[PDB]
């Protein structure tokens, strides 16, 4: 099934001829033109009043990392490196050691903020998720050394944004 | 979010009533578009027998998608060789006539039209059921039984670590792409990662007749006939 | 259906690919070397290098064939073998709906008969193929670089060229020019071998030898 | 911030069409962000017989 | 319970036009110039 | 917030901070993991 | 040397050189080079800064991430500098200033500054530092800046015994004041040299010999307490150095002769200026005093690094200077001027 | 006359980095080449993907 | 295997064991293969580890608490298929797909056996026995690991 | 909690902590080291053994989906409690 | 008094810098395309003043949006050279921050910092169009903490 | 068995000139050839 | 085996022609190419640069590689004419920003595990 978007013929009647040239001459379709952008001057803009009035998102939206901790307290992350092992860009280090109290965690679980491309892979390679991206958006700094997140600033960022990151977990723990 | 064996994970609960309430007004904002431009004088002086094309050198060169649909050639991925559930849809293809820019510009526009009732076919008839293969050494089991069987951790653990192992072999797959036929050649070697992933590139050959495209018209032009190419510079140079 | 799962092969499109599979090799028994079709109805014509011309040629002109639109021309780098270079081509046939794969090989030093004659699409493809891999084609109306920076060294390609490369960019101030320096990566690309040590595929299990 | 019916007039005549039926503003007839759960469905191959993986 | 995703209402969505909405105004060519000339005759009075 | 408040953890802050990137309070990037080789420590005693 | 000071890597920037520099008053000239040479072999260099950070932007992209530290520091307290040195292995003082701003005379840049560098670096426990002088410092010079930087290398000789002491002749460069100030002269009329400028003698350096000079003095252990001279190879005499100047600006040349106390008074007249005054009366000294011959100190050369004439590496400062006329001419159209004996 | 339109400003090597790269890790890259087309650049992947894998996706 | 599972139970679960402070003893992820059993009572000679109890409740261990202890004794962590014995002193330090595996000679003793010595970011976990057949067969002595 | 050093400097929950002749310290200077306060190896102490009267327990971190894989711990050793590896909560038999 | 006289004219300086940003488009990859949405009028960057002008000399701050390739690198050194020069450079993207995606490739620089100075970072894979108005609204803050007036007043 | 102008190339294939690598990695690495070992572990 | 077609050249007589005169297409330009780029490099150096890069390409005694590095030259000697490398492109074969690397055992010995 296909058709002919520009086969048109123009009628060479009296009629439809000086209804062109009328079109030609006193300039209608110029006319056309500019009465509709005078019908878009009287609308409603869409402008939204940054940062009054944040844009709208959903739970699924990936932003800074974070990793997150259980109701206990004790962190989630248990050092499988899946996230490590699954991340397109390379952009997580993880180092492990036998902790002081027996279960062990990371010593080191660094993640490269200018390397990262907020895949999400990591959040889902996760069995236990720890690692989450979580809804903030707004860490712009003015340093390239301080994207370069470490073990201490992404639990930090686990006890600032837990508030929200566990709400939008109980929304979307379903769908996957 | 598309992913081989299917897709990531099901559409968030309400997702298709906001879609049909955006593609309700959307042929409003395509009237929108096209009325202050399809029948502008100065819209069509601009593109109006510009970067002309023929039937046989279109075809020689290389160029799919709208370029052999703007100058006469029927051809369209999503028709004669179906993918995925394309046969089961139906739309009209806006072959052009005269394949100059204007005529490749209104075949875009229709192509946007087009895609609405395809949009309203895919809304009214959306299956019910899973949105990844049933099978755990391809797709990665549901996070419920992760952590609840042994067979789907350890798939799990294997398909985000090593992933899954493909056959042997080499394949040329191509959809019709908004652009043209973007396609991948893809060379496999039984392991888990591939050894070779051509891209091709449907601007690749869309710039490479910019030349012949470009003979005789006027340098203020040369914009008139890199827009009707569609070139995103992400593909071209890959 | 009994394979909701398995993706469904189609059979008469199998009989037809290797019908003309047939058809194309008796039709150049000089070139066609060899000819299959791949278990998802695809057909592969490996033809002699010096066939690259007559046979891209038939393919395009004949009425029972009509390959009329070179879709991609790329290699594969095989360093285990002699020819390394692998070169392919992808041609569609509108008239017949129908896709096939033209296939040669290549060394290091041994140029190839450009298909700019054949398919003028080929012409930016032979470009690539010469900058990425090193294959040089004659009678290439421009034949040069393509992709990569100008007075770049090497083909990137090569299964022997660095992912890294050899050399970075840098904003030197003493010079108040970009400057070239030896590659120093803050971190090392860590590799990951993660080849299971047990067999996937008997299918393909090549015999020992 | 819906005007007053004299721009209503106004905007509709210098467009040509009803603009009040269809706005390119969403108001309230979008999906509630806050959806009850959902209950996903399950494969083809969920089952506990005569489901073995070699067929 | 029963399977809940995200589906369709039970008798489909309504119709989504698609085609060109172009609406045809003004008047006719006559007239046109007949507004046009009638102007130049009072004014050249 | 008010009609639903989010769950209450000890972990979680009591007190936003807004960027701190400029300020001197940014998140300066450093090695979380201790040292790997031993030098041999010399012995003071003066030998012979 | 400490167990995170090894050095490691081969140059680059990624390498670990095993140096933590503290170039003082490096949102300069020569503190733009030499924070660069540090930049390259990798070296963790604590700049600080007085001026807007914005004016130290071009700092910023010549090392590593992490390497080049920007730090806030004030002349006058000690406990700015404390912050500043006390993790490091050698302190490099660069500070200076053509001119004695309201705040700032050459007494406190040149000897006060200094001093308290010296210093709180020793009572830090630096290893090296190394303080800059000019070569033609002098105690009895009427040019102020020549007084206090001979007050100053030897004050800062006695707080620091093994400091190398940097004695430059005249750097030149892509923004040296020195062929740049020759060069800007075409707007005042004529270029007035003093006498005819047929007596004061010259041995111009260039700025990124006196850079590699300085990393060169870092590296070798030799140069504990030493006091180096950095001279160029050839010598030139005023009034012909001026002519390779503007025959290279491809320039009108009207040698002005005009009388040494006239010269003082213009230059009192350009120093009322509040901004970055175009030339002082100190400044119209040191170009008509010569650069004495010091060949008991050790020469460039000692510091493994070959001179580069002025001759050579003259386009690169007056290419801008030239017109349209002359924007494209080569470098060997213009040969050297005279040269006489070193 | 002639128009000769030099390329490579932005030649990132993808067609390498797949390569190091597992199936499902070379997802993201088709999303990158084409800033516009995402899901169509990923449809081809996928289709190419199960192809060789003699796997089809659900209807759904 | 399958891609699922269909056992809808109550999984069992076993006290660890201690046998020395070399080898990891997770004796829940065992699967009574007896290869550590076999291994000691043929490569090693000394008949500590047996398994006791029948039916699904039969462990296999040492019962009586007794360290295994032998020259041999670290390789009982190559052997075992499964997690259930590993490496204390590496235990959970790296994972296997990302360190890089460098053949070498063992130096400790005279015997000159062959090992992979694994390295990543420029660090040494372990020292894997290589196979010679004539050397070491597939063992190396613990002094060695 | 948190321990300071002798130079005077936090130290984190890995026992990272810079030592006083060691150079890289001049990036904390005019800034702030980051460590969190929050030390999961003290808090998870605090924690009371659970006590349930069965030979076997199953632990999965509390919220199902949202905890860690379902785990089965062997509470037979009299001597000690069984902790679970993924979340570090005891458990013990009450005198058997 | 002298040091308010110079306060106030410097915060007037200050303001009319931040209040008119003009970025000359680097539009280079996928990150173009979210910073054309915040051209967008969902978040109409004209409104703050900040509206795009092309011609170099006619522009205050460089947006880096988008990978940069070894090829291309003389180019953005160039275009940052050329700009009068109360200027300013925003990296869009982990590409031009530091590689992101490409960090590894052989003709990718592993950030725009290696060519240029680079003022507030915007991280993202792309960043989102409103990420972005958040970094012009820091570079803002930024210029409005410039003390120009007040150190030159106290050499 | 091809008549293509050929002639005698009886020289060792040294295509090093043109793989574009630096002096420095051509001559001080030395490359190993062997079959890996089966992970012991498996 | 031992025979292959070749590229251009028969023999090293005529692959030897094809170098002179792609000398000879590298001599005359050197100073107009100075000029057009504006080069800090003086004439001279930039002759015996080009006489150095194509002295180390010396022990190749195979005409098919010498045809490879003759159109290779060429391409590069095109890409130079018509203003394809810019000022960083030409000064990348002055390698100047990188330092010295010393070629006694001594040195590397004190500098790192380099062979
Ligand atoms: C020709 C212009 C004539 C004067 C303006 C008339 C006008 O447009 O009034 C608005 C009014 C409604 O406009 P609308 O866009 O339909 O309003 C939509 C919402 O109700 C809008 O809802 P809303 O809640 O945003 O409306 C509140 C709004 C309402 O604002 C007004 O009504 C502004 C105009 C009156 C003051 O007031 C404000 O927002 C407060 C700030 C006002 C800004 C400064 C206004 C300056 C006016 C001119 C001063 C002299 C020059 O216009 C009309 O009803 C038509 C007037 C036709 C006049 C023809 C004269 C010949
Ligand atoms: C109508 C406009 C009313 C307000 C105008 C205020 C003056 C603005 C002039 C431009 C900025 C420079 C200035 O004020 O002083 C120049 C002064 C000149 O002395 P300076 O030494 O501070 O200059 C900057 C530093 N160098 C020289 C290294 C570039 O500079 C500054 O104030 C910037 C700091
Ligand atoms: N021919 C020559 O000029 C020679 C010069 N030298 C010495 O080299 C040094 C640097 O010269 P050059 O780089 O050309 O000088 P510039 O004037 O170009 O730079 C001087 C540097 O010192 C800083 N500075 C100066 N005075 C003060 C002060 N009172 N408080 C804080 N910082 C201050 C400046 O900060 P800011 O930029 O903010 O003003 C800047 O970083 C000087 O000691 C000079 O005497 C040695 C031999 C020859
Ligand atoms: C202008 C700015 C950039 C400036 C810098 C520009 C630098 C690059 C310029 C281009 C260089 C070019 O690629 C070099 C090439 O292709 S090939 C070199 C010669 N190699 C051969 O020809 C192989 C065989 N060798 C011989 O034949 C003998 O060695 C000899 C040549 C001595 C003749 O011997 P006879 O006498 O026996
Ligand atoms: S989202 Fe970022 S950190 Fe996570 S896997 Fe993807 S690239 Fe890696
Ligand atoms: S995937 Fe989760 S549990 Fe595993 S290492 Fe990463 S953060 Fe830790
Ligand atoms: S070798 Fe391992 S799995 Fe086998 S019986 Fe011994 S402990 Fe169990
Ligand atoms: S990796 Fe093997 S031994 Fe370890 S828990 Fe999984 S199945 Fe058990
Ligand atoms: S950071 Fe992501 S979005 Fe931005 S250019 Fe790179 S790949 Fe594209
Ligand atoms: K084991
Ligand atoms: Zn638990």
């Amino acid at each position: 099934t296909y058709k002919f978007v520009n086969m048109r013929e123009p009628s060479m009647d009296m009629k439809s001829v000086t209804d062109r040239a009328a079109q030609t001459l006193l300039w209608t379709e110029l006319v056309r033109g500019l009465g509709m952008t005078l019908s878009y001057l009287f609308r409603e803009p869409a402008t939204i009043n940054y940062p009054f009035e944040k844009g709208p998102l959903s739970p699924r939206f990936r932003g800074e990392h974070a990793l997150r901790r259980y109701p206990s307290g004790e962190e989630r992350c248990i050092a499988c490196k899946l996230c490590e092992a699954v991340c397109p860009a390379q952009a997580i280090t993880i180092e492990a050691e036998p902790r002081a109290d027996g279960s062990r965690r990371t010593t080191r679980y660094d993640i490269d903020m200018t390397k990262c491309i907020y895949c999400g892979f990591c959040q889902e390679a996760c069995p236990v998720d720890a690692i989450v991206e979580g809804p903030n958006f707004e860490f712009s700094t003015e340093t390239h050394e301080e994207l370069l997140y470490n073990k201490e600033k992404l639990l930090n960022n686990g006890d600032k944004w837990e508030a929200e990151i566990a709400a939008n977990i109980q929304a979307d723990y379903l769908y996957r | 979010y598309i992913r081989p064996g299917g897709v990531h994970q099901d559409l968030p609960l309400g997702l298709l009533d906001d879609i049909y309430e955006f593609s309700k007004n959307f042929s409003f904002r395509i009237d929108e578009l096209e009325e202050m431009l399809t029948n502008n004088r100065i819209w069509r002086n601009r593109t109006v027998d510009i970067g002309v094309v023929t039937a046989e050198d279109a075809l020689n060169y290389g160029f799919s998608g709208v370029m052999l649909r703007g100058s006469g050639i029927q051809w369209d991925l999503r028709k004669t060789q179906p993918y995925d559930v394309y046969d089961q849809v139906e739309f009209d293809v806006p072959i052009g006539s005269r394949g100059d820019c204007y005529d490749r510009y209104l075949c875009r526009v229709e192509e946007m039209r087009q895609s609405l009732r395809i949009i309203s076919q895919c809304l009214n008839k959306m299956p019910p059921g899973e949105i990844k293969v049933d099978d755990a050494k391809v797709s990665p089991p549901k996070r419920a039984e992760m952590k609840t069987s042994m067979e789907s951790l350890i798939h799990h653990f294997k398909l985000y670590t090593e992933g899954y192992q493909v056959p042997p072999g080499a394949t040329y797959t191509a959809i019709e792409a908004p652009k043209g036929e973007f396609g991948v050649y893809l060379v496999s070697d039984g392991s888990s990662r591939p050894y070779r992933c051509k891209i091709k590139a449907p601007g690749f050959a869309h710039l490479a007749g910019l030349d012949k495209m470009s003979k005789g018209h006027m340098l203020a032009d040369v914009v008139a006939i890199i827009g009707t190419q569609d070139i995103v510079f992400g593909e071209v140079d890959r | 259906d009994t394979r909701p799962t398995i993706r469904p092969r189609n059979d008469v499109v199998h009989k037809q690919l290797s019908a003309f599979g047939q058809y194309v090799a008796e039709i150049l028994p000089k070139y066609v070397q060899q000819v299959q079709v791949s278990c998802f109805n695809e057909l592969e014509i490996f033809i002699h290098p010096d066939g690259v011309i007559p046979v891209l040629t038939f393919l395009r002109d004949h009425t029972n064939a009509q390959f009329k639109s070179l879709a991609d021309l790329t290699a594969v780098d095989v360093p285990t073998r002699q020819n390394r270079f692998e070169i392919v081509y992808n041609l569609l046939s509108l008239r017949f709906n129908s896709q096939i794969r033209v296939k040669t090989y290549t060394d290091e030093l041994t140029p190839i008969e450009s298909s700019v004659t054949v398919y003028k699409a080929a012409n930016w493809y032979e470009r690539e193929i010469w900058d990425m891999f090193g294959v040089f084609f004659a009678n290439h109306p421009d034949l040069r670089r393509i992709l990569t920076g100008y007075g770049f060294e090497g083909h990137p390609f090569r299964k022997d060229f660095p992912l890294s490369g050899y050399v970075e960019l840098r904003y030197d101030d003493e010079v108040k020019r970009v400057v070239a320096e030896p590659v120093e990566l803050a971190q090392e690309f860590r590799k990951f071998d993660l080849n299971s040590p047990w067999e996937a595929f008997p299918a393909y299990r090549q015999p020992p030898e | 911030a819906s005007a007053t019916r004299v721009i209503q007039l106004l905007r509709n005549w210098a467009s040509g069409r009803d603009l009040q039926a269809k706005l390119q503003l969403r108001y309230q007839e979008i999906s509630k962000r806050t959806q009850p759960p959902p209950k996903l469905p399950v494969g083809p191959s969920h089952k506990l017989s005569n489901n073995y993986y070699c067929t | 319970s029963k399977v809940k995703q995200d589906m369709p209402p039970p008798g489909g969505y309504g119709p989504i036009d698609y085609k060109r909405n172009l609406p045809r105004r003004g008047l006719s060519g006559y007239s046109m110039f007949a507004v046009g000339i009638g102007t130049l005759l009072f004014g050249y009075w | 917030p008010t009609t639903k408040p989010p769950t209450a953890r000890k972990y979680i802050w009591t007190n936003h901070k807004f960027n701190v990137s400029g300020t001197p309070q940014q998140y300066v990037p450093y090695s979380t993991t201790r040292k790997k080789i031993q030098e041999w420590v010399p012995p003071s005693t003066p030998y012979k | 040397l400490h167990h995170a000071l090894i050095p490691h890597g081969k140059g680059g920037r990624s390498s670990v050189s095993g140096i933590v520099a503290t170039v003082f008053g490096a949102t300069g000239f020569l503190g733009r080079y030499v924070v660069n040479h540090l930049g390259r072999m990798g070296s963790q260099v604590i700049v600080p800064y007085r001026c807007e950070p914005y004016d130290t932007m071009h700092l910023r992209p010549m090392g590593d991430l992490g390497q080049i530290i920007f730090m806030e520091w004030n002349g006058k307290d000690k406990d700015s500098i404390r912050k500043v040195v006390e993790h490091s292995n050698v302190v490099i003082n660069l500070v200076g200033r053509e001119w004695e701003t309201k705040n700032f005379d050459f007494e406190d840049v040149f000897v006060k500054i200094p001093h308290a560098i010296a210093q709180v670096s020793k009572e830090a426990g630096v290893e090296k530092l190394i303080h800059i002088s000019h070569l033609n410092a002098d105690i009895k010079s009427p040019s102020r800046y020549l007084r206090s930087k001979a007050v100053g290398e030897k004050e800062v000789r006695a707080a620091f015994p093994e400091a190398t002491i940097i004695k430059p002749s005249d750097i030149f460069g892509r923004e040296d004041r020195f062929l740049n100030y020759f060069a800007s002269m075409r707007w005042f009329g004529g270029v007035p040299l003093i006498s005819l400028g047929k007596e004061t003698v010259k041995q111009p350096v260039y700025i990124v010999d006196v850079s590699k000079g300085i990393i060169n003095a870092i590296k070798d252990p030799d140069a504990k307490g030493k006091t180096f001279a950095f001279v160029g190879p050839n010598r030139y005499l005023l009034f012909d150095l001026v002519q390779y100047i503007f025959a290279v600006a491809y320039r009108p040349f009207l040698p002005y002769p005009l009388p040494h106390f006239a010269y003082r008074w213009v230059g009192r007249l350009f120093e009322v200026s509040p901004f970055e005054p175009w030339t002082t009366r100190d400044k119209v000294e040191r170009v008509h005093m010569s650069d004495m011959t010091l060949p008991h100190l050790p020469g460039l050369e000692d510091l493994g690094i070959q001179a580069t004439p002025l001759e050579l590496k003259a386009i690169e400062v007056l290419r801008r200077h030239r017109t349209y006329r002359w924007l494209t001419s080569e470098m060997e159209d213009v040969k050297p001027a005279k040269t006489v004996n070193i | 006359r002639k128009c000769d339109p030099h390329i490579g400003l932005l030649h990132r090597g993808t067609e390498k980095l797949i390569e190091y790269k597992t199936y499902l890790q070379a997802l993201p890259y088709f999303d990158r080449l084409d800033y516009v087309s995402m899901m169509c650049n990923e449809q081809a992947y996928s289709l190419a993907v199960e192809k060789l894998l003699n796997i089809q996706p659900p209807p759904r | 295997g399958s891609d699922r599972s269909r056992f809808l139970e109550g999984k069992r679960a076993v006290e660890d064991k201690n046998i020395g402070p070399l080898v990891k003893t997770i004796m829940t992820r065992c699967i009574q293969c007896t290869r550590c059993i076999r291994f000691a009572s043929e490569i090693a000679g000394v008949d500590d580890l047996g398994t006791t109890g029948r039916g699904n409740d039969m462990q296999v261990g040492t019962y009586i608490e007794k360290m295994f202890m032998s020259e041999l004794s670290g390789n009982i962590i190559d052997i075992c298929p499964v997690g259930a014995l590993t490496s204390k002193p590496y235990a959970f330090t790296a994972r296997p797909w990302e360190t890089r595996k460098t053949e070498s000679i063992d130096v400790m003793d005279a015997v000159g056996s062959n090992i992979v010595v694994s390295t990543r970011t420029g660090e040494v976990m372990r020292i894997l026995p290589r196979m010679h057949e004539d050397i070491n067969e597939e063992w190396i002595s613990d002094k060695t690991r | 909690g948190v321990r300071t050093s002798p130079t005077g400097e936090k130290v984190t929950h890995t026992g990272q902590a810079y030592d006083d002749g060691d150079y890289r310290r001049v990036r904390f200077s005019d800034r702030q080291k980051e460590v969190n306060e929050n030390f999961a190896i003290d808090l998870i102490a605090e924690q009371p053994v659970s006590e349930v009267g069965s030979r076997v327990i199953s632990c999965d971190g509390g919220g199902g989906a949202l905890g860690h894989p379902r785990v089965y711990i062997n509470l037979d050793k009299e001597t000690k409690t069984g902790t679970c590896g993924y979340c570090g909560l005891q458990f013990r038999q009450p005198h058997h | 008094r002298g040091e308010y006289v110079v306060a106030k004219l410097d915060d007037l300086v200050n303001w009319a810098r931040r209040s008119s940003l003009w970025p000359m488009t680097f539009g280079l990859a996928c990150c173009a395309v979210e910073m054309m949405h915040m051209a967008a009028p969902r978040y109409d960057m004209d409104r703050f003043g900040v509206v795009f002008r092309a011609s170099p000399r006619q522009s205050d701050v460089m947006i880096v949006a988008g990978t940069l390739t070894n090829k291309m690198a003389p180019a953005l050194r160039k275009v940052y050279d050329q700009m009068p020069e109360p200027r300013y450079v925003v990296s869009m993207g982990s590409c031009a921050n530091g590689g992101g995606y490409y960090h590894y490739s052989y003709s990718v620089v592993r950030g725009c910092d290696r060519i240029v100075p680079v003022d507030i970072y915007v991280p993202g894979c792309p960043p989102t169009a409103e990420a972005l108005l958040y970094g012009i609204l820091q570079l803002q803050r930024k210029i409005k903490r410039e003390k120009r007036l007040r150190i030159w007043y106290r050499r | 068995t091809q008549d293509t102008q050929l002639i005698a190339v009886d020289e060792k294939l040294d295509i090093t000139t043109l793989t574009g690598v630096p002096e420095e990695h051509i001559k001080t690495r030395k490359v190993r050839i062997f079959v890996p070992a089966r992970n012991n572990m498996q | 085996g031992t025979s292959v077609k070749p590229i251009f050249s028969r023999d090293m007589n005529e692959a030897k022609r094809r170098v002179r005169e792609l000398y000879r297409a590298w001599y005359r330009e050197v100073p107009n190419t100075v000029h057009l780029f504006q080069l800090d490099i003086s004439v001279k150096q930039g002759r015996d640069k080009v006489r150095e890069m194509f002295m180390k390409n010396a022990h190749v005694t195979d005409p098919r590689v010498v045809d490879l590095l003759v159109i290779k030259g060429k391409m590069e000697l095109e890409e130079t004419i018509n203003v394809w490398k810019q000022r960083t492109h030409i000064m990348r074969f002055f390698h100047e920003t990188e330092a010295p690397r010393p070629t006694d055992f001594l040195s590397k010995f004190y500098v790192g595990h380099d062979p």
